RNA sequence: GAUAAGGGAAGUCGGCAAAAUAGAUCCGUAACUUCGGGAUAAGGAUUGGCUCUAAGGAUCGG
RNA sequence: UAUCUGGUUGAUCCUGCCAGUAGUCAUAUGCUUGUCUCAAAGAUUAAGCCAUGCAUGUCUAAGUAUAAGCAAUUUAUACAGUGAAACUGCGAAUGGCUCAUUAAAUCAGUUAUCGUUUAUUUGAUAGUAUACUUGGAUAACCGUGGUAAUUCUAGAGCUAAUACAUGCUUAAAAUCCCGACUGUUUGGAAGGGAUGUAUUUAUUAGAGAUGAUUCAUAAUAACUUUUCGAAUCGCAUGGCCUUGUGCUGGCGAUGGUUCAUUCAAAUUUCUGCCCUAUCAACUUUCGAUGGUAGGAUAGUGGCCUACCAUGGUUUCAACGGGUAACGGGGAAUAAGGGUUCGAUUCCGGAGAGGGAGCCUGAGAAACGGCUACCACAUCCAAGGAAGGCAGCAGGCGCGCAAAUUACCCAAUCCCGACACGGGGAGGUAGUGACAAUAAAUAACGAUACAGGUUGUAAUUGGAAUGAGUACAAUGUAAAUACCUUAACGAGGAACAAUUGGAGGGCAAGUCUGGUGCCAGCAGCCGCGGUAAUUCCAGCUCCAAAAGCGUAUAUUAAAGUUGUUGCAGUUAAAAAGCUCGUAGUUGAACCUUGGGCUUGGCUGCAGCCGAGCCUUUUUUACUUUGAAAAAAUUAGAGUGUUCAAAGCAGGCCUUUGCUCGAAUAUAUUAGCAUGGAAUAAUAGAAUAGGACGUUAU
RNA sequence: CGGCACCUUACGAGAAAUCAAAGUCUUUGGGUUCUGGGGGGAGUAUGGUCGCAAGGCUGAAACUUAAAGGAAUUGACGGAAG
RNA sequence: CCCGUCGCUACUACCGAUUGAAUGGCUUAGUGAGGCCUCCGGAUUGGCGAGAAGCUGGUCAAACUUGGUCAUUUAGAGGAAGUAAAAGUCGUAACAAGGUUUCCGUAGGUGAACCUGCGGAAGGAUCAU
């Protein structure tokens, strides 16, 4: 109705932010940005909500415009910028490193990972097409585009950004038996081996994972990330859990253990 | 606007209001257990209609059936904890066995009763909303409070309550005080 | 004002619709140029999002392609011969696209005669270029016998309305066959 | 035999006399009905001149 | 709790309704009201009308400062700090409100854009064949004003830009076209043009991407009232000497073309809406269905135009009408199946008195923008001018029906040039028995009696406490309240519980007085004519209780709407009788049995799965899966002191460690998938039939 | 074999009278058409349609009402029989 | 026990001359504001360009008048009903073989119930000679 909408209701917020109903009417809009509103985490939930450095939104804006804030080795001074899938966020203030990767819970994990694994970063390849003159380029999930890829590059695959100079490290072909993370759907922050990619022309592809616990899943093409060249060699740092999923009674069950 | 605060109600009355039976019986449960109205009748009858709905629904599943064993696990634990449910009867089927009598048994006035703090169960009622019994270290005023089995042994009086070791009274200070 | 929506319609069923909402700007219409032959005039538009379109009211030139010979030039367009959607337009000489046009002939010709050396002082390696290229020079017929005319049958191409430009494309084989047939009947 | 400001039947037994309408094309047409009508009901639009365009045929030739 | 009870009769069994009964996130109203938490609230009738005030503004070192503003002399005689007014930029298209319109419309789920636009964010992307830096306007400002009146503005004099309008600076080649001359068997060439990127055509790659393209991209020939390839701003001030205002260069602001991305938008596939036939045909003049060409649009499309066909929908309910109809998530009630509701905390749509048309802009057919008409309506000096509360508060009116013209940006978030400003968005308090949670109005002894070692009935004591009041601290932006807590604060503990009833249904009097078919009661049956168990009262008792009653609607009861699941001989109801189209429904029959090996799970058997050997076309249905917003529902965990809730929280007391924020359900349609019973469908009958994998 | 019926019984049904269908219906599902939803107002008014007409077919509502009704029992009565 | 005219009171709906009346939507025709596009125009204002008022023709089209239609309310002399109230007048149609068995369809007649014809039914007063 005659324009873009710039409020986003409490309610109305993805339910992976973990926004309590009754602080407020409205939520943090995520600004536009590398990932799509509904997939983001803004800045504001991650320093306020998750690592509860900051205890409103003014002193959230407080910590930011103190240049602290890094994303992807860039400094950010947009409290609602929209953080996503294997993005690394740097405050070097308290030394610390995160990257948003989601844990099996479905959530995005606060997941530490040292200096020298925050030196780089995964893309999915969503698009590899030419240019203007002929140049080609890599479209990754998070809106980057790299010139002058590997020519071996092809769409679902995954590279290796250097994420200081924005060049390819190295990559990693979506083939069977790669280590792959689910990035949508229910079986969302899963990971497992590919088993077979079952073809429907003009419809959806659908992968077949194998869990570390021989689990099988479906899901699909869209919601399946490369992360690895094979089961336990993941290119990085995984959270707490591996991604393997715990049915209700097991996760009692260790609760039980675990307290005793 | 916020997002609407849930609420519900926690008793049902009955469908014919005057009925001689459930009236003498009602007034029998209350009596024993110092009641203020039929209301807190209600609540139990109201509660344990819902457990009863809840072990019903989980007896037509087959056993070993996750949802069976997971909820009914979850639920029999809860009673046992509150000592509704015997430790000898942990089986979803002595749930529905349960009656109104196990649950006022463990409220505060009847555990206040029971353990001597009080002469009668109407003397457990207004030490309880005087603020003279504490659970733990922390003062409970609320008669309808289901007395955990952790919590059983804790009950006493308040440390700084006239019965308890704190200083007299408003009368007693104005008695002795003239 | 002039509106695209299809709410104003009646369903295939044969149903009136009633009335959803008021006219939105994003369904807007606007009115057709209805480009002359004439001392050049052109209006911008200003269109969603900001862009901008050329209502060509008034042209005398424009770019035709010689198709066969693969070369383009600029042009005088002499007037309106015929139409396939309302002879109003060729009686009024409104250029659209698809109207046939009768276009100046001289820059074809002019390069045809320097490209070729024939009709329709050299040094020697002209003399040769020129019968290196000779065997390819023989033109159809049709298309031929206007150069007489110094006038040549054309199509335009581009929308006048839409981009201000009256360009087209020489017609020759069968399809000059069939607007000829249609010019004479 | 014509015309007439403003009003428009107040004239008169009574709209007597006069006025108004009027051809053609297209649109639209009520009650009632013996279903045949009523009906040109009622009520509307157009119409010149000029320059064009289109459609509608005959006889011969396989 | 898968429940019934009273009323037809002299009595009986039925049919059957009336009446009773319970709930309502369901409204109003009557009576009553002590505490804590939570909290709806001018929807219904009038999308009726509105006084007044507020609700949208905005500046960083980084666009423009000669304020004749303030401030200090300082690294500064171009400016330098702060900073009104103005120009410029951005926002004002979000939010908030309401539910009038709207019945394949909206909407829901599911699709598409190889059918488009997209400010902004985030990535990439531009050496292209006067320069030590171009012009002339204008505001603020000064001072002359005109009008009764407005956020009206007019002459005149200044002056700026990231405003406006123009404009150079550059690699190395190489390639193509024309081509004087020349070689002279077809080569060499002087000299001219053209190269980036945008636009628009025509012709060529495209034998890297896609399921698929005339896709991406490139090339050739041109075209263009020629797009832009920085005449901008802040801080640092470094390096090389050829010490000349020499040549070079660091972090940033802002901007810019195209592509991508993100925030969006616009169209769009399939299936699904309540009552009505006392609505059976509708659409097609003057677009109805389709074809061709164009115009227009951001783009597809009868969206519009011209020409041409005569199509398109419909008893499988079209079209018309009604709706006291915005849709959905949901709500009430619920054994199951259902019935009813959804203006209203979220999502989508629509509107801003009724229509219509536009400007600006990326985005509006915007109304706290404009223009005009209609209806209302304000000031007027009578010439004119200004309006839009279905934003917040408030008023009138309407009515059965709904609160303060309060405080604040502290939180949630949004906007802006932005660490700073603004926000009736939002939060806080006020009113508030809409609903919901917890929960006081007393407890315990001794005598005296009655009584069978103890339950009371009275007159005698000493304890206990919060309702209330208050220092104070906390709470809070500041308060209020809550939570804590000195001192005060209970015998008739007058610190006094009410609302309805006492014939039956239906729990509780055949007490006393009054009246006397009156007055009245009574949902229904009935009561009242002088001992009224029913009226009016006193006493007593009963039910629920800070709540209780009444009216209306709705749900259960209702197997009195019946698919589950009614009835039709006589209680209502088999068409007078046959035919008959749609619909519904339709006999049986086609790989069964046997054998061997093996995996798993239940306690030798049993139950599922397999794998071989035995001659070995279309659906419907059902399984599983993917994708399916939150809130609500169910449900796991968790001592909000309990609870309704909430999503917290827990650890020996931590310059930190640490479980969490589950899980189910949705269900028609679509998508993918396993199974082949059941029910359809097709095949080889004038053979135009099937196989020849390597048949000729 | 087909019909028109009848007699007995009640497995069964039914409120009963009664019923070989009015059975195989809470142990509720062979196929299908029509009709009813307390008594009146009322098969009335209105609209339509058919008919020459008489009328047929379709067909309400306001309002009103606690019964109307079915089968059977005992009695009373009968210008009914014995 | 009971039916129907007739009489009194009250209420509800109906018909009805009045080409009755009022309110709202849609629409033919006529008239038609305003914006937008276009066409010229050319106050004045820069060095040929910019350009205001206005003008031509279109386009979207509010709004008014008439007519048509749809929908919702409403007056009416008089006419003709229904129900409630009381059991007022006249009779006695039904319930018994109700004293002429009753009822159905149809058609006449009549203060009223009703009577009569024709053909049916038993729900008969006969399951039978
Ligand atoms: C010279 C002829 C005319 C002269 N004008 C002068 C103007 C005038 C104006 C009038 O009024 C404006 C008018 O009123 C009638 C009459 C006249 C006379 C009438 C006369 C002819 C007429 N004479 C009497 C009858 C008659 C019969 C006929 O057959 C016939 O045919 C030839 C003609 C006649
Ligand atoms: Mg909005
Ligand atoms: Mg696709
Ligand atoms: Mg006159
Ligand atoms: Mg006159
Ligand atoms: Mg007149
Ligand atoms: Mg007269
Ligand atoms: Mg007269
Ligand atoms: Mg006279
Ligand atoms: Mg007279
Ligand atoms: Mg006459
Ligand atoms: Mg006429
Ligand atoms: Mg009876
Ligand atoms: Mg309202
Ligand atoms: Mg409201
Ligand atoms: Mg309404
Ligand atoms: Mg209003
Ligand atoms: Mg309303
Ligand atoms: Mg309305
Ligand atoms: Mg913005
Ligand atoms: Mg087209
Ligand atoms: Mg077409
Ligand atoms: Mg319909
Ligand atoms: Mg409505
Ligand atoms: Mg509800
Ligand atoms: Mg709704
Ligand atoms: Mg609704
Ligand atoms: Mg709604
Ligand atoms: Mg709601
Ligand atoms: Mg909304
Ligand atoms: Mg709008
Ligand atoms: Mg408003
Ligand atoms: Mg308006
Ligand atoms: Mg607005
Ligand atoms: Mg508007
Ligand atoms: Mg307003
Ligand atoms: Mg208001
Ligand atoms: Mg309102
Ligand atoms: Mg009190
Ligand atoms: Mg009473
Ligand atoms: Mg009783
Ligand atoms: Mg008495
Ligand atoms: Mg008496
Ligand atoms: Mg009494
Ligand atoms: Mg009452
Ligand atoms: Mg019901
Ligand atoms: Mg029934
Ligand atoms: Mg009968
Ligand atoms: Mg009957
Ligand atoms: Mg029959
Ligand atoms: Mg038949
Ligand atoms: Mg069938
Ligand atoms: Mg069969
Ligand atoms: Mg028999
Ligand atoms: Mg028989
Ligand atoms: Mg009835
Ligand atoms: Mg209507
Ligand atoms: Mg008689
Ligand atoms: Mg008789
Ligand atoms: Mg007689
Ligand atoms: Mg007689
Ligand atoms: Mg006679
Ligand atoms: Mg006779």
């Amino acid at each position: 109705a005659r324009g873009p909408k710039k409020h986003l209701k409490r309610l109305a917020a993805p339910s992976h932010w973990m926004l309590d109903k009754l602080s407020g009417t409205y939520a943090p809009r995520p600004s536009a940005g590398p990932h799509k509103l509904r997939e983001s985490l803004p800045l504001v939930v991650f320093l306020r909500n998750r690592l509860k450095y900051a205890l409103n939104g003014r002193e959230v804006k407080a910590i930011m415009m103190q240049q602290h804030v890094q994303v992807d080795g860039k400094v950010r001074t947009d409290t609602t910028y929209p953080a996503g899938f294997m993005d690394v966020i740097t405050l070097e203030a308290t030394n610390e490193h995160f990257r948003l990767v989601y844990d099996v819970k479905g959530k995005f994990a606060v997941h530490r990972i040292s200096a020298e694994e925050a030196a780089y970063k995964l893309g999915k390849v969503k698009k590899v097409q030419l240019g203007k003159k002929g140049v080609p380029y890599v479209v990754t999930h998070d809106g980057r585009t790299i010139r002058y890829p590997d020519p071996l590059i092809r769409a679902n695959d995954t590279v290796k950004i250097d994420l200081a100079t924005g060049k390819i490290d190295d990559f990693i072909k979506f083939d069977t038996g790669r280590l792959v993370m689910v990035t949508g759907g229910r079986n969302l922050g899963r990971v497992g081996v590919i088993v077979h990619r079952e073809k429907h022309e003009g419809g959806f592809d659908l992968v077949h994972i194998k869990d570390a616990l021989e689990n099988t899943f479906v899901t699909r093409l869209s919601n399946v990330f490369v992360i690895g060249t094979e089961a336990g060699k993941p290119w990085v740092s995984l959270p707490k859990g591996k991604g393997i999923k715990l049915s209700i009674s097991e996760e009692r069950d260790r609760r039980r253990a675990q307290q005793g | 606007p916020r997002a609407p605060r849930t609420y519900s109600k926690t008793y049902s009355v009955p469908k014919r209001p005057y009925e001689s039976a459930r009236l003498d019986a009602e007034l029998k449960l209350a009596g024993e257990y110092g009641l203020k109205n039929k209301r807190e009748i209600y609540r139990i009858g109201f509660q344990l209609s819902k457990i009863r709905r809840a072990a019903r629904d989980l007896l037509t599943r087959d056993e070993k059936d996750p949802k069976r064993l997971f909820e009914g696990n979850a639920l029999i634990r809860r009673l046992v904890r509150i000592g509704v449910l015997s430790e000898d009867k942990m089986k979803l089927d002595y749930v529905l066995a349960l009656k109104p009598e196990d649950f006022l048994e463990r409220r505060l006035q009847t555990q206040v009763f029971k353990l001597g703090l009080a002469r009668s169960i109407h003397h457990a009622r207004v030490l309880i909303t005087q603020r003279h019994i504490a659970v733990g270290k922390q003062i409970v005023n609320i008669p309808s409070f289901t007395v955990r089995l952790d919590s059983q042994k804790h009950i006493d009086f308040a440390h700084n309550s006239p019965y308890g070791g704190g200083r007299a009274g408003r009368v007693k200070r104005k008695n002795q005080g003239k | 004002g002039i509106s695209r929506d299809s709410r104003h319609k009646r369903s295939a069923t044969g149903a009136k619709r009633a009335q959803f909402r008021k006219k939105r700007k994003f369904e807007l219409g606007r009115q057709p140029a209805n480009t002359k032959i004439g001392p050049k005039r052109i209006h911008s538009v200003r269109t969603r999002g900001g862009n901008q379109k050329f209502r060509a009211l008034r042209v005398e030139t424009g770019n035709f392609s010689w198709g066969s010979e693969g070369v383009s030039r600029k042009t005088r367009i002499a007037g309106v011969v015929y139409h396939p959607s309302n002879n109003e337009l060729v009686r009024t000489n409104t250029l659209t696209k698809s109207a046939v046009v009768q276009i100046d002939a001289t820059p074809f010709r002019q390069w045809y005669e320097n490209h070729y050396g024939a009709t329709l002082k050299r040094s020697r390696k002209v003399e040769r270029k020129l019968a290196a290229r000779s065997g390819a020079a023989a033109i159809e017929s049709a298309v031929d016998s206007q150069f007489g005319s110094g006038r040549l049958y054309a199509v335009i191409s581009s929308r006048p309305g839409q981009s201000g430009r009256c360009d087209g494309y020489i017609l020759e084989g069968e399809e000059l066959a069939f607007y000829l047939r249609r010019l004479t009947a």
